[PDB]
């Protein structure tokens, strides 16, 4: 809590995207930088805004709509692109 | 009578009484804390008629005295197994 | 100040609308992963559209975030976002895609969304 | 893990119960309806047997091509199947008895046919690649014979067109209110029901216009009948099926709380006891 | 009087003791006195005229469906929506078109 | 000590303490004025000789006997706490009373189910 | 020493192939212990029935433990057991019942004893 506080940024590894062949295991959604976009090339930046948010959402559409079992038309076409770019 | 806060008089006096080294228990409050309520809290009564004769000397005989008491404490998290609530 | 008197009742009966859903929503939200949308109630169904689309036009862009965003900033007016939230709470334009609320800003930049896609 | 969230997970779980009994409940009580609903189908059909049997086990037999025997080359089915989870293995226990017939008489070279009704069984028969001509799904609890008409004169025409040969509905039946089981009867061509009387002479019927055409009318609703009882019974299967689902879920629930405050009261117990040691070994 | 039932898959719509009724055959009206004769056909659909004993006359609509009479138990089974063999072709290409999707 | 002398001259002894789980915490209060350190989920270290040293008087003896009835809280409702574990080594016989006997108006409103003995 | 580089390809891809299908399966727990695993999807209970399988057949037959078990040891070659992991994990003896796999040595032995049922 000390180190987290100093840092200006955080990358978390967990084991259990280790373990399930997502190497490396960064969590998108708990891993932030707090100069983010202004330390990138401004190509890289245009195609990174995109990534991460799409990520860390599909993560809560992939929990909902699996339990409920359950398909929609526009959630489905965005599941299996996070999927794809998981 | 209300008492605002009882969590914040339990706070001053573990301060004060840590200040004066006296030995800390559960959350470092000290050992007599629930003593410091109980005291305070167990004044409130309602006292018959033979005590308000004897206390005041016969200058009031048929009236019983009451003092009811609202306490006011803020628990965190709606815990209510700390020590204080 | 979120007291009816000051804040006038505009904003304070706003205001306890937008929390009373948004809490009505969090105890949904568990048992909807048990249930999905298909054992929840009909009575279920407005209140979590209203919701969602309530906690989406909640977001803003900022113009110090442009950096993190490009999108440029917006400023709201008072009377403008009670005017939009109590919009979506008695209009109810449902009409609209859930991305339509979210990061626009005013309300007629919301519609603009919309109408836009 | 850390007690302030085993505590919401407790939370969580313990309302999660609280709604699953509430769900054991009304299945409960749906299945009651529903089965009401049931008898209510049985006397349109049995007098429209006895009729049929009267034409057809009297001396005035006839020739008609759902009456008449054939060797199956092709072979249809008709299958219900919920539109709601939640039931078990219902559907998947009845489309596991499907599949074995079905693989029995396409190993004979018959090519097999389907009509779905509820989409569970579309969505599954559409991810095995079953050859289905027609559905109707989202009559939910309220099923209707009007709904059924359209599926069933599809395979209906193929059997008079000869097209299919043998014709099956695939259903649970409700044998009890705690037991039920998946089952394939054939519908066509007619079972040979032994339906035995000589009252006939006593009272025999004016064909008007004529038999013929009367006989293929009787034997199309009579058809259509035996569908919707079939689903109507296959509905109550699926509330009682539902309800006894919903108990072992509303029980395996409470057995999760009480080792989850195992583990709440152990991590309370030492998260005291070490910061107590931190606060006395942290004077002097 | 003779025992009347009118009744259709779903529910049972009528039923009880009789003392007359009038019906539209796929012929012609006919008319059920007391211990009339067995008879088979299909009924139009329209209004039906009841005679309950002890002489409460009714109407009840049908969409159609089978007449069969014999002198001490009479029934009709009634269908629910219009019938037509156009119609129910219809509905079988309805059936079809869910089928490819 | 009243409950010793009444036996001592010959009789059979009851002793009703108000709440046990209140001598508990008056020694746990003592011990930490006294400033010994302290043991398991922050109790004094004498717990379970100062429940002894209370528990072990009440017996039947040659002479007459004490019986107890002795009302228990339980901390947090947990039966893991050592206040509860300390006291359920002595107890023999264990009465549940119950809200829903008493609101079917069935007195007393033991519950039978619950309530236990060895 | 689990590296590519090291214990070649086929190693390392059955070694993160097991991982893989043992996590999925720990993921599905929660859901199979409040609703049972009727309600999973159909190749859920694919990957639940071969993380089954995959689970006895790690299981062993020691020497030292035929004081105990009074079974016969086994000893594996590498090459031996990647075969039979591999196999699993490809679906091979998906016909097999999981007690079959239980303290067995090579994957021969398993058929072997589903023979014996």
């Amino acid at each position: 809590t000390n180190v987290i506080s100093i840092t200006d940024g955080q990358i978390f590894l967990e084991t259990n995207l280790f373990n399930a062949g997502i190497r490396p295991a960064v969590n998108p959604g708990i891993s932030v930088s707090r100069v983010g976009g202004a330390a990138q090339t401004k190509i890289m930046k245009k195609l990174s805004g995109g990534i991460r948010t799409a990520l860390a959402q599909y993560r809560e559409l992939a929990a909902f709509s699996q339990f409920a079992s359950d398909l929609d038309d526009a959630t489905r076409k965005q599941l299996d692109h996070g999927q794809k770019v998981t | 009578i209300i008492y605002d806060d009882l969590s914040k008089q339990a706070v001053a006096y573990r301060q004060i009484s840590l200040l004066l080294r006296r030995p800390p228990g559960r959350e470092a409050f000290p050992g007599d804390v629930f003593y410091l309520h109980s005291r305070l809290l167990e004044r409130a009564a309602r006292v018959n008629a033979e005590y308000v004769e004897a206390f005041t000397k016969g200058e009031v005989k048929g009236k019983t005295g009451s003092l009811t008491a609202l306490p006011i404490i803020e628990t965190q998290a709606g815990d209510v197994s700390a020590f204080v609530p | 100040q979120l007291d009816p008197l000051v804040v006038g009742q505009e904003h304070y009966d706003t205001a306890r609308g937008v929390q009373s859903i948004l809490q009505r929503y969090q105890e949904l939200k568990d048992i909807i992963a048990i249930l999905g949308m298909d054992e929840l109630s009909e009575e279920d169904k407005l209140v979590v559209a209203r919701a969602r689309k309530i906690q989406r036009f909640l977001s803003q862009p900022f113009f110090v975030a442009e950096v993190f965003t490009g999108s440029p900033g917006k400023y709201v007016s008072l009377k403008d976002t009670i005017r939009g939230f109590k919009g979506i709470m008695e209009g109810e334009y449902d009409h609209l895609p859930e991305q339509a609320f979210y990061m626009v800003g005013s309300i007629e930049e919301a519609v603009e969304k919309a109408k836009k896609l | 893990a850390g007690a302030k969230d085993i505590r919401s997970k407790i939370a969580s779980v313990q309302n999660t119960q609280k709604i699953t009994k509430a769900m054991e409940m009304v299945a409960a009580s749906k299945m009651r309806k529903s089965q009401d609903r049931m008898a209510a189908s049985r006397p349109y059909a049995e007098t429209m047997r006895k009729v049929i049997g009267h034409l057809a086990h009297g001396n005035l037999e006839y020739k008609h091509p759902y009456l008449e025997d054939r060797d199956v080359k092709r072979v249809g089915y008709l299958v219900v199947s919920t539109d709601r989870g939640l039931a078990g293995g219902l559907n998947i226990n009845l489309f596991k008895k499907l599949l074995a017939e079905m693989k029995t008489w396409t190993d004979k070279g018959v090519q097999a046919d389907l009509a779905m009704i509820g989409s569970k069984g579309v969505s599954f028969f559409n991810s095995v690649g079953g050859n289905v001509v027609a559905q109707v799904t989202g009559m939910g609890d309220n099923p209707s014979l009007s709904e059924l008409i359209g599926p069933v004169k599809v395979m209906l025409q193929a059997y008079d067109e000869g097209r299919l040969d043998k014709l099956y509905i695939v259903s649970n039946k409700f044998i009890n209110t705690m037991s039920q089981v998946p089952t394939i009867s054939q519908l066509l061509p007619l079972p040979a029901s032994d339906d035995d009387d000589l009252k006939h002479k006593s009272w025999d019927y004016l064909y008007e216009p004529d038999p013929k055409a009367l006989l293929d009318t009787l034997l199309r609703r009579y058809v259509e009948s035996q569908v919707y009882q079939g689903v109507v019974e296959n509905l109550a299967s699926e509330q009682a099926a539902r309800m006894v689902a919903m108990k072992a879920a509303t029980d395996n629930g409470g057995s999760l709380i009480k080792e989850l405050q195992l583990v709440y009261n152990k991590a309370r117990q030492a998260s005291i006891t070490q910061e107590l040691t931190e606060i006395v070994s942290g004077a002097a | 009087t003779y025992h009347l039932d009118v009744v259709s898959a779903e529910q049972q719509m009528f039923s009880g003791l009789v003392e007359k009724i009038q019906v539209t055959g796929s012929e012609g009206e006919l008319g059920i006195y007391p211990g009339h004769a067995p008879l088979l056909t299909a009924i139009k659909p329209g209004m039906i005229r009841i005679v309950k004993q002890h002489g409460h006359e009714e109407f009840i609509y049908l969409s159609g469906g089978i007449l069969e009479v014999q002198p001490g138990n009479v029934t009709v089974l009634a269908d629910t929506a219009i019938r037509g063999q156009d119609l129910d072709e219809a509905r079988a290409m309805e059936a079809k078109r869910k089928a490819e999707e | 000590t009243m409950a010793e002398k009444f036996r001592d001259e010959g009789r059979d002894v009851l002793l009703f303490v108000d709440n046990i789980y209140r001598y508990t915490l008056a020694g746990t209060e003592v011990s930490a004025l006294l400033g010994r350190m302290p043991s398991a989920v922050g109790y004094q270290p004498t717990l379970a000789e100062e429940m002894g040293v209370l528990q072990e008087r009440i017996t039947s003896t040659k002479t007459g006997s004490i019986t107890s009835v002795q009302a228990v809280y339980v901390p947090a409702d947990d039966l893991t706490d050592p206040s509860p574990a300390t006291t359920f080594a002595h107890l023999d016989a264990t009465v549940v009373l119950s809200r829903q006997i008493a609101s079917l108006g069935i007195y007393p409103a033991v519950d039978p189910l619950d309530s236990t003995s060895r």
